[PDB]
C-alpha cells in the first residue's frame, strides 16, 4: 500500500502505483518514449508521439505517403539479395499507418517475409482499427486481417511470434510480377 | 485505391 511515482512522472505521468504494478504500467505508459518505427537497426531515434511524424519527414525522406483506406503497397525488387526492408505510409481516419515489409534469412537459401501495419498513435487508439493485407495472383489470394500495433509497442515481438502476414520466397513468386510484390492494404474501424 | 511503387529501404 506504499505508492511509487511512475518513472515517467518527469515527463508528465501523474500515476503512482504499488511496486507490484509499477513495471507493468511503465511498459504501457503513454509518457514512455517512442522509438523510430522504421524497420531495421539503423535509426536510433527516440522521442514523444508528436515528434514522430516530423522525424520521419526529416530523416526518412524516401518514405512515401498515400491518402486512402484502401491502397496498393508495391514492393519493388523483392528478390535482390540480403535481408531487406520496405516501408510506406497510409493516411486515413485522421491517422497515419506505417506499412512494413521485411525480408529475413531463414534456414538455407530460403528466406521469409513478414508484412505488418502499425498505427502512428497510442495502443488504446490502435484498438479502434483493423487492417487487411491481401496478396493476389492468378486464381489465388492470401489474406491476413488483424488489429494494427501501436508504434509504441513496435513489431519486433509480433514478427517474432509470426503475428502478422508471414510467407516465404516460394510463396512470394506465386504473387510477384517481375521482382515486385503488390500488397493490398485496407484499413477499417472496429 | 491507388498504387505506390516502393523501392527497398536501400
Ligand atoms: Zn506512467
Ligand atoms: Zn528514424
Amino acid at each position: 500500500s506504499v505508492l511509487f511515482p511512475c518513472k515517467y512522472a518527469s515527463s508528465g505521468c501523474e500515476i503512482t502505483l504499488p511496486h507490484t504494478e509499477k513495471a507493468d504500467h511503465e511498459e504501457l505508459c503513454e509518457f514512455r518514449p517512442y522509438s523510430c518505427p522504421c524497420p531495421g537497426a539503423s535509426c536510433k531515434w527516440q522521442g514523444s508521439l508528436d515528434a514522430v511524424m516530423p522525424h520521419l519527414m526529416h530523416q526518412h525522406k524516401s518514405i512515401t505517403t498515400l491518402q486512402g483506406e484502401d491502397i496498393v503497397f508495391l514492393a519493388t525488387d523483392i528478390n535482390l539479395p540480403g535481408a531487406v526492408d520496405w516501408v510506406m505510409m497510409q493516411s486515413c481516419f485522421g491517422f497515419h499507418f506505417m506499412l512494413v515489409l521485411e525480408k529475413q534469412e531463414k534456414y538455407d537459401g530460403h528466406q521469409q517475409f513478414f508484412a505488418i501495419v502499425q498505427l502512428i498513435g497510442t495502443r488504446k487508439q490502435a484498438e479502434n482499427f483493423a487492417y487487411r493485407l491481401e496478396l493476389n495472383g492468378h486464381r489465388r489470394r492470401l489474406t491476413w486481417e488483424a488489429t494494427p500495433r501501436s508504434i509504441h509497442e513496435g513489431i519486433a515481438t509480433a514478427i517474432m511470434n509470426s503475428d502478422c502476414l508471414v510467407f516465404d520466397t516460394s510463396i512470394a513468386q506465386l504473387f510477384a510480377e517481375n521482382g515486385n510484390l503488390g500488397i493490398n492494404v485496407t484499413i477499417s474501424m472496429c | 485505391p491507388k498504387e505506390v511503387r516502393v523501392e527497398p529501404q536501400k
